[PDB]
């Protein structure tokens, strides 16, 4: 049983190590909200208031 | 808004009653009216000793800023 867990035991240790990734095309949203009061102034002166 | 043609009070203090224009217009009559007694020598140019203060008042007090 111990000698049979050689390919199975290696898979449990590989799924825990950090694996690198490759990007594709990301999206950067630009939303602005606000008001302008001229508190208206007153003137002157006136016153009231 | 305001205007850009004025806002300095420069022409008002130069061409007005309390300026120097009233002095240059009062000596021009005696310069030529008091010396024309050579050829003419007649009482004619005597109607201008009262219209000086009248013409300056009917033109300056029209707008008045
Ligand atoms: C009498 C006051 O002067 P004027 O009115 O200029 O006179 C007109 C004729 O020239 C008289 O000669």
């Amino acid at each position: 049983v111990v000698d049979w867990l050689l390919p199975v035991g290696n898979m449990l240790e590989g799924l825990t190590a950090p694996v690198g990734c490759s990007y594709m095309s990301g999206t950067v949203t630009d939303v602005i909200t606000g008001e302008s009061i001229i508190s208206v102034d007153a003137p002157y002166g006136w016153t009231v208031e | 808004q305001d205007l850009m043609a004025s806002g300095n009070t420069t022409v008002k203090a130069t061409f007005g009653k309390d300026s120097s224009v009233v002095k240059w217009v009062v000596l021009a009559e005696v310069l030529v009216g008091a010396v024309m007694y050579m050829m003419t020598k007649n009482v004619k140019f005597l109607a201008g000793f009262a219209i000086i203060s009248v013409f300056i008042a009917v033109g300056m007090a029209v707008v008045g800023l």
